């Protein structure tokens, strides 16, 4: 079973005695109903719509890094409400192995 | 376009939507019943038109099994999410999953037409003969509907098989469900069609099958040996939606895996050679009935170990998120109420039980509880979950306590003192009864108003 | 295995169990003999167990026998308390 | 007065002892105060094993000794059937043609 | 604060009922005449023309896409050079007051926090294999039962009266041996 | 309700500046909801289902007296002879 | 479980094993297009479904539900007399099917059946053994069981010697009242 | 009893009460819930607590009610519903002092086992 | 952004409209089944026949 990520104790040790775990708000916002402007006609309420997307928002860490909106499911992967054509490039599901090839090393 | 369009997810909302219109019709014969039901004599059909009645159960029990229930678990969310679980982009099939909506519309219309031009006769949902094969033309009709009907299942059934050769991701739980589905589908159907063909025969080609020296009871193995694996057809579909909503609700991977996935394969297999539960009154020998009793047992084990699964997946879940959404209200809902529907079902499976409680109002409550709540309310929570992704609005059901609780509430006022009524006793398929019967009857009936009512409310 | 947890079954017996595919086979076949046995050794052999002079009295039973024939108990609850219909009226 | 004597002692005999962890995890290094804070997603208050028995055993020493006060005191035993008596059943079936 | 009030300006009351005049008035079926919007029709939503009686799908309007070289425009990404390294800046999405309206402050707090997991694997696969076997045992202490009841039912009994019955549409006929 | 002030197992605790934040209050007022007459009403309600869920509804009893009398007065007549506490119950 | 492509995996011999596995896994593979990716994958769902310990107790149930239904199956061919199957006997009329009556009384007395209908006392509570006598002798005489059926009956007393009202209700005690007032044989 | 045994890395509370705060509450307003137990004015920080100064990875916890009503308030600091309240602050009670929860859930089983048993026999 | 009637009965506490709803709706429910047999009297619920009933139930022995 899953138990999370396995730790070394020389893992935990900081570089300073002041660290604390980030307080990062991981809450995205506050959010309603996308509204749309009645000015805007099809073409841009489907702009909007599209800027209006959970799943293609993150949390920047403090290193610059960012943890996105991740899913269980790649149901939530798709732009709300489905577009006609979804995945145009194949999504990747990324293994992990530990082989590897000289070719891809350099000395 | 509109009847043109191959994409599979709009076919996915054509499914829901006319799961919801044909629904309408299903719930006024539902409606009907429980009116005429509300006390002995006569309330809305005439002693000389006892005949109507009998048509509306059969009609009842017809559409909200095979033209509403089936299409929205199995035709609806499958068309829609599927190909997006798997990292493939359509339906592999996209012209064979056009004509098998507009099939079933067909079929629809030809069902309905039937009972405004045929004389109005009934003969139960189950056809059992020789009453199907005496009666009037709405009972060929019928026939034509289930035949067409079953065309449609079976090709849908072999687009969803054709995921395993393009899928690109991991198989889910729910992809396991549909597919295992799909698999009942093609080993029930065939056997389906040779005895409806059988059915037709006599009604309309003079064959001889189901009179003396015909046994009649080969027509109750035939047509069980589909009718069992129907109904875990129509529910496989919903516990794949419940272990999606639970862990995404959640945030807790699915436990068990593994244990799920051969849960709905063992369920399938025991499903498949259990159909004789369903005659143990007609006097089948005694190890046969020990048989079927035993294994029909058996098939609450792979069922608990879901439910039981389904149980950690909400234990321990954080307590900031809200936990009032209308799909997590309904997903653990159906928990609640599978087990009292299923815990129902062993009780009936012990076969000396069976006869005091066989053709009795007993039964219908504990495939209500099943499929009139637990199935409804799964293909209500599935469709709630991907509201942004479907993008339906103008209604409030997201986050409505209210509907929740007094869909709840009547639900079970329902079909509670069914139950009751059972050992009383009440048969079904019955319009009058004794007067002693009436308060059980009555309260039920205020429930069935009751609940009409709330629909009104989302809008 | 019979009602043994499998990870005892890994860790108590790790040669036995090293092929796990095999070890998946020997389960359904166990099983499926236990069943097919149960059948026709237990259900099946016609005119068997009608020996009811010999029922099984387990030590439980001459416990709690015993027990009650040291006492009045048992000749009283032999007794048979009511052998008439109708009760006398004064 | 005894009732602190008591309470002393139980209290004294079920201060847990630190866990068996039945899970593979590190030392936390030396001297590691804390680093997390109190709006993390909140962690269930659990009794410790010795403490769930005691009060876990005094329930069910309750629930059934209600139960045997209800049958002893509340309820009451079925005094002997009334005499059966050798009674006239009516003459006719209120149905029967005349 | 009601947040309401931030975006109240925004939302300005309608005038018709389903923001539609009535076609005397203004006809909203008809094609625009606007240059660029000849797939529109005068209210915005898509022309019967554009979708359905001169769809590009059916062969209308043969436009083939792709150039000579098979090349099809694709817009660059946001490259910046600093410190001796060529960097993509990322497209950040409008704040989500733009899009949905409310002011993007006093946010709840919900921290970091990794996969909720059951551990004690020893613990959990006895859990397991009692989510199996405590359904499994109730149904062999149903077993014994169902078998014994079974037999009752066809236990070969010495019956002394016969009583013939059959079932018609729709009543009971009976038949008893009338005795001499 | 200007309901009180309940300063608690340890008053010290209570006993700074509130300000506008809202003080504690004794418990009986979670119970009555600070006696709005709707939860009053409300509650009043509750019971009504309750009862009409476990017991029936015995708000019909005042209109069914008159033939739940003839009822009671045709078993004892009429019906099979009860006995004993068997007498307190008419079908 | 190992993690390495380079360590090999433990095979047994025989028509169910891991090598017996890995030649028929990626027989309608699309996705096993050479060595390294195939054993990639195959050891996946090894691990995946073999290494999983909840998954063995599945194997269990379908073994034994098949094992059930098999023997059931074939008891009915070779021993049920209404179960036709050769055509002799049914070439003729029912008084001269002699061979197919043989099956008749030995199918009628299976041991289970034997073992079991002296438990009868533990349902019914007045006169439990009333068809327990049968002069003709298709079956063997009925004796009531002298304990409760083991499981959920704690309803009775787990001997029938406990229970005080257990021999007044035996259908040799009625039979006695009723006929003391001439009312019925039985 | 995680702080206490398993994790020595998480802030560790001061129970003020063992008993739930009733308070009225407005919906629409925003209250903050003193999670350190040494605030004056509880259930709310007051200011000078250690959730009021960030100190010991003590924080104010954050609260908004959805209707108008009377609600009850975590006093030990530790219910798992925090800020609100779920009987979290009798379990915690009863670990500090076990002799005192036995005799409680002892006379709730009674009672329990009374009614029952009374109403079914 | 709801219409009147979601706004008017979101606004109020839960438990104290939904016992309100529940009753509500099945007094409503009665009402409106009792509307089709109003002044309806058989004969065989008068005293005449339940006297019968009982009658036949001692002779029965029910
Ligand atoms: C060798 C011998 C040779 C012999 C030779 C002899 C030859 C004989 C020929 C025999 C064959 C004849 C037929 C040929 C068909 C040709 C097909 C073809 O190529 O069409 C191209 C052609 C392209 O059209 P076009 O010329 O480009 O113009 C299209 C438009 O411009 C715009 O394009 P569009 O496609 O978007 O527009 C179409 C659509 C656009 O309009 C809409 O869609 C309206 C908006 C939707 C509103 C909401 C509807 C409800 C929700 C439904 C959800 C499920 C939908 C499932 C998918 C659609 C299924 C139809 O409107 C319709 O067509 C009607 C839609 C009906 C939807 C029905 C939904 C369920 C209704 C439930 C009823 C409940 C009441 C029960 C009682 C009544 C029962 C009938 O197809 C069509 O678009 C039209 C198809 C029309 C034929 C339909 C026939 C249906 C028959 C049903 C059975 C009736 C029998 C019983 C009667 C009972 C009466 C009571
Ligand atoms: C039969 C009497 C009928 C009376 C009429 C009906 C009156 C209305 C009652 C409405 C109650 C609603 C309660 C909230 C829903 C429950 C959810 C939940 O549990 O989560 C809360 C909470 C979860 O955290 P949260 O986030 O704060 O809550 C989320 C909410 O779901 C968020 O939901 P929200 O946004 O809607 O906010 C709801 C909020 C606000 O809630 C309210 O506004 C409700 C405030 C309490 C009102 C209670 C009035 C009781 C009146 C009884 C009258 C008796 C006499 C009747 C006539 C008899 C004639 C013979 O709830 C809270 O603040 C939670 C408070 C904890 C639950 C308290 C429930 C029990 C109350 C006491 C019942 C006493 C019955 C005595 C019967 C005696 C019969 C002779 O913690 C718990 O789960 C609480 C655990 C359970 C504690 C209470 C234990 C039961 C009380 C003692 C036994 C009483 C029976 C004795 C029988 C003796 C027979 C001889
Ligand atoms: C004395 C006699 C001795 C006789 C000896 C005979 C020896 C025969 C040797 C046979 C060796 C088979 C070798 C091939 C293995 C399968 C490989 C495979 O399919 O490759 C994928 C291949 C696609 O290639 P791919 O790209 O590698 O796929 C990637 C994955 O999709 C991506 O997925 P992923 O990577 O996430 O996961 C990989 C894997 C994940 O799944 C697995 O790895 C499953 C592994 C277990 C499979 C079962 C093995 C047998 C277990 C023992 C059973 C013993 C019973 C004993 C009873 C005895 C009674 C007397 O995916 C699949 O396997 C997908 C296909 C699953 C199809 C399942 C269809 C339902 C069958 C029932 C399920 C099995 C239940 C077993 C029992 C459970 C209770 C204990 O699939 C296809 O080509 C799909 C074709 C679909 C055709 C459908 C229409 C067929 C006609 C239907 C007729 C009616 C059927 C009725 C069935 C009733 C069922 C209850
Ligand atoms: C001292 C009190 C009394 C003790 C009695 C002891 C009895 C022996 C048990 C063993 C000893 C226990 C000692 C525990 C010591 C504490 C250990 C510990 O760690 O403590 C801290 C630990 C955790 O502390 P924490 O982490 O700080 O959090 C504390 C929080 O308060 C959070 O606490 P929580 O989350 O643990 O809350 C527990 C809550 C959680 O429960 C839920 O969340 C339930 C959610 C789903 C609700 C579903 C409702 C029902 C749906 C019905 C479907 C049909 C609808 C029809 C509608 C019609 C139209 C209206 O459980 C319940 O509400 C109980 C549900 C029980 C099953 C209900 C169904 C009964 C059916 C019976 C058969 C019916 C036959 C009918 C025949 C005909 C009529 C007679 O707390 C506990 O362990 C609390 C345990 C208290 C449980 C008391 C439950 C009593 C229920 C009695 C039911 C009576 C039924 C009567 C009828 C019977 C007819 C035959
Ligand atoms: C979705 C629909 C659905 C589902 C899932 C089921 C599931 C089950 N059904 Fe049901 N059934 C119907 C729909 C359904 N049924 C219908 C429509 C009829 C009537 C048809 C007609 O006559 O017209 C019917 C009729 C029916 C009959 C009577 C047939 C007759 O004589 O008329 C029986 C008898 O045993 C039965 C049994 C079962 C059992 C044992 C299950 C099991 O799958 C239930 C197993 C689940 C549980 C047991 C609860 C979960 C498990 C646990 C909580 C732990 C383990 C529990 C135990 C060990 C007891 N069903
Ligand atoms: C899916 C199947 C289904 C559903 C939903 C229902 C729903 C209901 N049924 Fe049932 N019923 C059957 C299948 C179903 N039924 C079957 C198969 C029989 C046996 C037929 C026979 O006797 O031959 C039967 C029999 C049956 C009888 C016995 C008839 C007789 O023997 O005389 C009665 C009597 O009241 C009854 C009542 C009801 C009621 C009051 C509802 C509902 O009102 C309960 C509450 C439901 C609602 C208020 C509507 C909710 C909305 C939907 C269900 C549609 C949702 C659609 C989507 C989400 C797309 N049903
Ligand atoms: C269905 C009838 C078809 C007739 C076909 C005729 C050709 C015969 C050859 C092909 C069919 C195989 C049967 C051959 C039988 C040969 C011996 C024979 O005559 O047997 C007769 C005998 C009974 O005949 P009677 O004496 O009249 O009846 C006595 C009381 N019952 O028949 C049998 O017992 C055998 C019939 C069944 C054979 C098939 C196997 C039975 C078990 C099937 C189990 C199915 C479940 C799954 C199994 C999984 C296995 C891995
Ligand atoms: C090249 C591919 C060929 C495939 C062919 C497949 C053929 C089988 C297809 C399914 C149909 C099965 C045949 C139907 C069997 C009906 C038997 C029946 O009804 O008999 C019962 C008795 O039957 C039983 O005892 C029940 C046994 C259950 C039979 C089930 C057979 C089919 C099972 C299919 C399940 C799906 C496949 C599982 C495969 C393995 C899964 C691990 C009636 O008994 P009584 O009326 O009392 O009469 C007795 C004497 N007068
Ligand atoms: O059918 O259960
Ligand atoms: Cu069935
Ligand atoms: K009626
Ligand atoms: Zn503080
Ligand atoms: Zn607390």
């Amino acid at each position: 079973i899953y138990e999370g990520q396995t730790v070394q104790e020389s893992e935990l040790i900081p570089q300073e005695d002041d660290w604390v775990i980030e307080e990062t708000n991981f809450c995205l916002g506050r959010n309603c109903y996308v509204r749309f402007r009645e000015e805007d006609d099809l073409a841009r309420r489907a702009l909007h719509q599209m800027d209006s997307q959970l799943n293609k928002m993150h949390t920047r860490l403090r290193d610059g890094t960012v943890i996105p909106y991740m899913s269980f499911h790649p149901d939530e992967m798709v732009d709300r409400p489905a577009p006609i054509h979804t995945f145009s490039e194949k999504p990747l599901l990324k293994w992990t192995w530990d082989e590897t090839y000289e070719e891809a090393y350099d000395d | 376009f509109y009847i043109l369009v191959n994409n599979n997810k709009r076919i996915g909302i054509y499914y829901i939507k006319l799961s919801i219109i044909i629904g309408i019709l299903g719930i006024v014969l539902s409606y009907i019943i429980r009116v005429e039901l509300y006390n002995s004599g006569n309330r809305i059909i005439k002693y000389d038109n006892v005949n109507y009645y009998n048509m509306v159960i059969t009609l009842h029990g017809l559409l909200m099994i095979f033209y509403i229930i089936m299409p929205g678990l199995y035709g609806g969310i499958p068309l829609y999410i599927l190909p997006i679980l798997s990292v493939i982009t359509d339906i592999v099939l996209p012209r064979i999953n056009n004509i098998s909506i507009i099939i079933v519309l067909i079929s629809y219309i030809v069902v309905i037409n039937s009972i405004v031009i045929e004389y109005n006769i009934g003969t139960g949902w189950t056809l059992y003969p020789p009453l199907s094969i005496i009666g009037t033309v709405i009972v060929n009709m019928i026939l034509y509907g289930l035949i067409i009907i079953g065309i449609s299942s079976i090709i849908s059934a072999i687009n969803f098989m054709n995921i395993l050769i393009v899928i690109d991701g991991i198989i889910y739980v729910y992809i396991w469900s549909i597919i295992i589905t799909s698999v009942l589908l093609i080993i029930s159907l065939p056997i389906l069609n040779g005895i409806l063909l059988m059915i037709l025969s006599d009604i309309y080609f003079n064959s001889i099958y189901f009179i003396l020296n015909g046994d009649v009871v080969l027509y109750q193995h035939l047509f069980w040996y589909f009718g069992h694996p129907e109904v875990y057809i129509l529910i496989l579909p919903a516990f794949g939606i419940i272990s999606i909503i639970l862990s995404v609700l959640n945030n807790k991977i699915i436990f068990g895996m593994k244990s799920m996935i051969l849960a709905i394969i063992m369920i399938s297999i025991l499903g498949s050679i259990v159909w004789a539960h369903h005659i143990y009154t007609v006097g089948l020998e005694l190890d046969t009935k020990i048989y079927f009793n035993n294994l029909t047992l058996i098939i609450s084990i792979p069922t608990g170990n879901k439910i039981y699964n389904w149980i950690i997946l909400y234990i321990g879940s954080y307590n900031i998120l809200y936990n009032g959404y209308q799909s997590l209200i309904f997903s653990i809902m159906f928990i609640i109420i599978f087990i009292i529907g299923g815990i129902t079902g062993i009780i009936i499976s012990i076969d000396i039980i069976d006869i005091g409680l066989h053709d009795t109002y007993y039964i219908v409550s504990h495939f209500h509880y099943i499929l009139s709540i637990g199935a409804v309310i799964s293909l209500l929570a599935g469709i709630l979950l991907l509201k942004d992704i479907i993008g339906y609005y103008n209604v409030i059901i997201k986050i409505n306590k209210y509907f929740g609780l007094l869909l709840f509430i009547n639900i079970n006022i329902i079909f509670t003192p069914q139950f009751i009524i059972g050992f009383n006793v009440m048969p079904r398929r019955i319009l009058e009864y004794s007067d002693n019967i009436i308060v059980w009857n009555l309260i039920s009936s205020i429930g069935s108003i009751s609940t009409i009512l709330i629909l009104l409310s989302i809008f | 295995s019979i009602f043994t947890p499998m990870d005892w079954m890994f860790y108590y017996f790790p040669n036995y169990s090293r092929d796990k595919v095999a070890l998946m086979a020997r389960q359904i076949k166990i099983h499926f003999a236990i069943g097919f046995a149960l059948v026709f050794l237990v259900y099946h052999p016609p005119y068997k167990g009608a020996d009811y002079g010999n029922f099984h009295k387990s030590p439980l039973y001459w416990y709690k026998y015993n027990q009650l024939e040291r006492s009045g108990q048992l000749q009283e609850n032999l007794r048979i308390k009511r052998d008439w219909f109708y009760d006398e009226d004064p | 007065a005894v009732r602190s004597q008591i309470e002393a002692a139980v209290y004294k005999w079920t201060r847990p002892r630190p866990p068996r962890l039945g899970v593979a995890v590190p030392r936390s290094p030396p001297g590691t105060g804390i680093l997390f804070h109190t709006n993390m997603q909140t962690i269930r208050y659990s009794l410790s094993p010795k403490v769930w028995v005691l009060v876990t055993g005094a329930a069910l020493v309750g629930v059934f000794s209600g139960q045997r006060f209800a049958q002893t005191v509340l309820l009451s035993k079925n005094p002997p059937n009334p005499p059966r008596y050798r009674e006239k059943p009516p003459v006719r079936h209120p149905h029967t043609p005349d | 604060k009601s947040y309401y009030d931030d975006f109240k300006d925004r939302l300005k009351p309608g005038k018709y009922t389903q923001g539609r005049c009535p076609q005397s008035e203004g006809d909203y079926r008809q094609e625009s005449k606007t240059i660029g919007r000849e797939h529109l029709n005068d209210d915005g939503t898509r022309s019967k023309r554009y979708t359905v009686k001169e769809a590009d799908a059916l062969g209308y309007h043969y436009h083939p896409p792709i150039d000579k070289k098979g090349q099809v425009y694709v817009k660059g990404p946001n490259t910046v050079i600093e410190r001796g390294q060529t960097w993509i800046k990322g497209y950040e999405l409008p704040s989500m007051e733009y899009t949905y309206g409310p002011k993007q402050e006093d946010i709840p707090f919900y921290p970091r926090v990794k996969l909720n997991v059951w551990g004690n694997y020893n613990l959990v696969m006895k859990v397991e294999f009692l989510f199996f076997y405590l359904p499994t045992i109730i149904v062999f202490g149903i077993c014994i039962p169902v078998y014994t009841i079974n037999f009752a039912q066809e236990e070969v009994i010495y019956t002394t009266m016969t009583v013939k019955v059959t079932g018609r549409q729709w009543y009971w006929v009976y038949e008893v041996e009338s005795p001499t | 309700y200007t309901p009180s002030f309940e300063r608690g197992l340890n008053p010290e605790l209570t006993s700074g500046d509130y300000g506008d934040m809202p003080k504690p209050q004794p418990l009986i007022d979670f119970f009555t909801q600070n006696r709005n007459p709707w939860f009053g009403f409300a509650m009043f309600c509750g019971f009504n289902f309750l009862w009409w869920a476990f017991f029936g509804a015995w708000q019909i009893r005042p209109l069914w007296a008159s033939q739940r009398k003839s009822l009671a007065e045709a078993d004892r007549l009429y019906g099979p002879t009860k006995y004993g506490v068997g007498k307190k119950y008419i079908n | 479980p190992p993690t390495r492509l380079s360590t090999p995996l433990y095979s047994e011999g025989g028509a169910f094993t891991v090598n017996w596995w890995r030649n028929r896994y990626g027989l309608y593979s699309r996705r096993q297009t050479d060595p390294m990716l195939a054993e990639f994958l195959f050891r996946q769902q090894v691990k995946e479904w073999f290494y999983d310990v909840p998954s063995y107790n599945y194997a269990a149930l379908v073994g034994l539900a098949l094992g059930i239904l098999v023997a059931v199956i074939w008891r009915h061919f070779l021993f049920n007399p209404d179960v036709y199957v050769r055509r002799q006997e049914l070439r003729k009329m029912w008084p001269d099917r002699h061979r197919q009556f043989a099956y008749a009384v030995p199918y009628l007395n299976p041991q289970l059946k034997n073992l079991l209908l002296p438990y009868k006392n533990s349902f019914i509570d007045n006169e439990p053994d009333y068809a327990d006598y049968n002069p003709v002798g298709l079956r063997p005489q009925r004796v009531m069981a002298i304990r409760r059926i083991p499981g959920f009956f704690w309803a009775i007393p787990q001997y029938f010697f406990e229970d005080p009202l257990y021999t007044s209700c035996s259908t040799k005690n009625m039979q006695t009242i009723y006929k003391k007032l001439g009312y019925s044989e039985l | 009893t995680w702080t206490e045994i398993w994790w020595e890395h998480d802030p560790t509370p001061k129970v003020a009460q063992y008993r739930p705060y009733v308070c009225t509450v407005e919906s629409g307003k925003v209250y903050w819930w003193c999670a350190c137990g040494e605030s004056k004015t509880q259930p709310w920080v007051d200011g000078h607590c250690k959730c009021s100064k960030r100190e010991g990875g003590f924080r104010p916890r954050r609260w908004e009610p959805e209707h108008d009503g009377v609600r009850l308030f975590c006093g030990c600091k530790s219910c798992f519903s925090s800020p609100t309240w779920n009987g979290g602050c009798f379990t915690k009670w009863m670990q500090s002092n076990p002799a005192g929860g036995m005799l409680y859930c002892f006379a709730a089983a009674f009672g329990f086992g009374t009614l029952t048993v009374y109403r079914k026999f | 952004d709801f219409p009147w009637r979601w706004g008017f009965v979101a606004e109020k506490p839960f438990w104290v409209g939904a016992p309100i709803l529940v009753l509500g709706v099945l007094c409503l429910g009665h009402i409106i089944q009792t509307m089709g047999q109003i002044g309806v009297r058989p004969k065989r619920y008068t005293p005449e026949w339940v006297e019968a009933t009982k009658e036949r139930e001692r002779a029965e022995n029910t």
